[PDB]
């Protein structure tokens, strides 16, 4: 998945 | 002399950073006139991130759900709308330090400055290029969302990026100040990846022109090429193909240094094929694709060291 | 993630740039409270540069010989004195945008931001280190004199550099805000050179710690060294010798990453001896000595990607 | 010599 910062 | 990655001075932009908080999430927002822009994902949490729906998640919110802070001072929301991937929050105060500004959508290969922010508080400024795969090689931690990217002409700020997320490869993805993502990306939390990237041919050639303008020549050669023969070489080495518009763009710099482009493509072709031969160009041992032709004009000398 | 050269935001400093003109020379000056600092060589020309004498050249000048401009506005001098290599010009107005500030003398290896200026008008911001030979690898053209270098703690600006000149190798020389040069250099026009430089050992090790904090490990090895065995290797490869104070400084970063220093010196020793083996560290193919340990702490993550 | 910028 990915980090929404 | 000297050639460094140079960012634009960041004062005019520092005056527009604000903190934006909704429930338990805090991120930076951008305050122009009586509007404050920020990532729409500020209103989100739990699994709210894996499968969200912002039209739905947003209707269950009011103006006083947003606590925009401006230093130790505080702003009250009086309107809100979503624009694509951003929120547009109208507020009671209008920004006394609002600079002349506009919003543009940069294209792959163009460059801009980034003002990195945590809690509406600017911490640092670096230069970065839009990568052909539409991501940037930024430096952000959690809390960096809402940090913006920009250029300055004369006295006018062109906003072009707002930061939203970090991809699994450790590169960043965001949107223009209209809410539209650069790239295929979405502010959901799925198995997304950066498509394979490409070296920015136009820029490397701009760079070599600067190496020459500074006054180094060692990579030149007596040869020439046709566009087509270069692109056949370039494709393998993973470069973007070069086109006439690009060749035209290296116009003046050809003029100022008296070196024809296709002649530099030959130089380049050679560097691709021979390697660096254990020396540096303008201090570097790789080929630098994050300076545009406009960046070389601006920073480099108006006259050549011949 | 990401690791980039990051300069401090430059707003607080932009508010102190002014233009300073004396006869036919123009250069940037620094306006704090009711004082404006600039290179003393603003009053100079013809051969006035080869064999000058500023005590003499300055007594043949009055307050209205200096035309300090602040935007389109204008300041009048009411006092002036020389301090070592700088002029201190008292003026009628006190700077409304004067930030909290102080003046410090940085040491070789420390780093700072540079705000490049032409005609009192800020054009760009980059990060730079003081090189052991006391020069910087800046990017300046003619007109850049008076551009300043600085750090920010919290809300406080520490000025540490004012630009004066470009050496024959294309590197720059200047002074703290007390007028004292860094290096043996003088504001005359003679056969001066940069002494041979040295790679900043402390920094490269700080850098490798960041490469690890980001989450890459490939350069590690099972070995260890004594300080002394490293310095014998280092000396040849042109590194600064490492000392206990340096080793102590890599303290916390050892702690956060669980890697002992002398263990990293071994890693380093190996990289010196084996070369990079055709890959990158934190994106680079050389060893990067312009990040301090403090710069890695500030920019990098508080937790390690283990 | 050197350039006094």
């Amino acid at each position: 998945n990915s980090t929404s910062q | 002399s000297g050639f460094r990655k140079m960012a634009f001075p960041s004062g005019k932009v520092e005056g527009c950073m604000v903190q934006v908080t909704c429930g338990t999430t805090t991120l930076n927002g951008l305050w122009l006139d009586d509007t404050v822009y920020c990532p729409r994902h500020v209103i989100c949490t739990a699994e709210d991130m894996l499968n969200p729906n912002y039209e739905d998640l947003l209707i269950r919110k009011s103006n006083h759900s947003f606590l925009v802070q401006a230093g130790n001072v505080q702003l009250r929301v009086i309107g809100h709308s979503m624009q694509n991937c951003l929120l547009r929050l109208k507020v009671d105060t209008s920004n006394p330090k609002t600079p002349k500004y506009k919003f543009v959508r940069i294209q792959p290969g163009q460059t801009f400055s980034v003002l990195a922010c945590y809690n509406g508080s600017p911490s640092g400024v670096y230069q970065c290029a839009m990568r052909p795969n539409h991501t940037i090689k930024g430096s952000f931690l959690n809390g960096s969302c809402g940090s913006v990217g920009f250029n300055i002409d004369y006295d006018c700020v062109s906003f072009c990026y707002m930061h939203h997320m970090e991809l699994p490869t450790g590169v960043h993805a965001g949107t223009d100040l209209e809410g539209k993502f650069y790239g295929p990306f979405v502010d959901r939390q799925t198995a997304q990846a950066a498509g394979t990237d490409t070296t920015i041919t136009l820029n490397v050639l701009a760079w070599l022109y600067a190496a020459v303008i500074n006054g180094d020549r060692w990579f030149l050669n007596r040869f020439t090429t046709t566009l087509n023969d270069f692109n056949l070489v370039a494709m393998k080495y993973n470069y973007e193909p070069l086109t006439q518009d690009h060749v035209d763009i290296l116009g003046p710099l050809s003029a100022q240094t008296g070196i024809a482009v296709l002649d530099m493509c030959a130089a380049l072709k050679e560097l691709l094929q021979n390697g660096m031969n254990g020396r540096t160009i303008l201090g570097s041992t790789i080929l630098e694709d994050e300076f545009t032709p406009f960046d070389v004009v601006r920073q480099c000398s108006g006259v050549t060291f011949q």
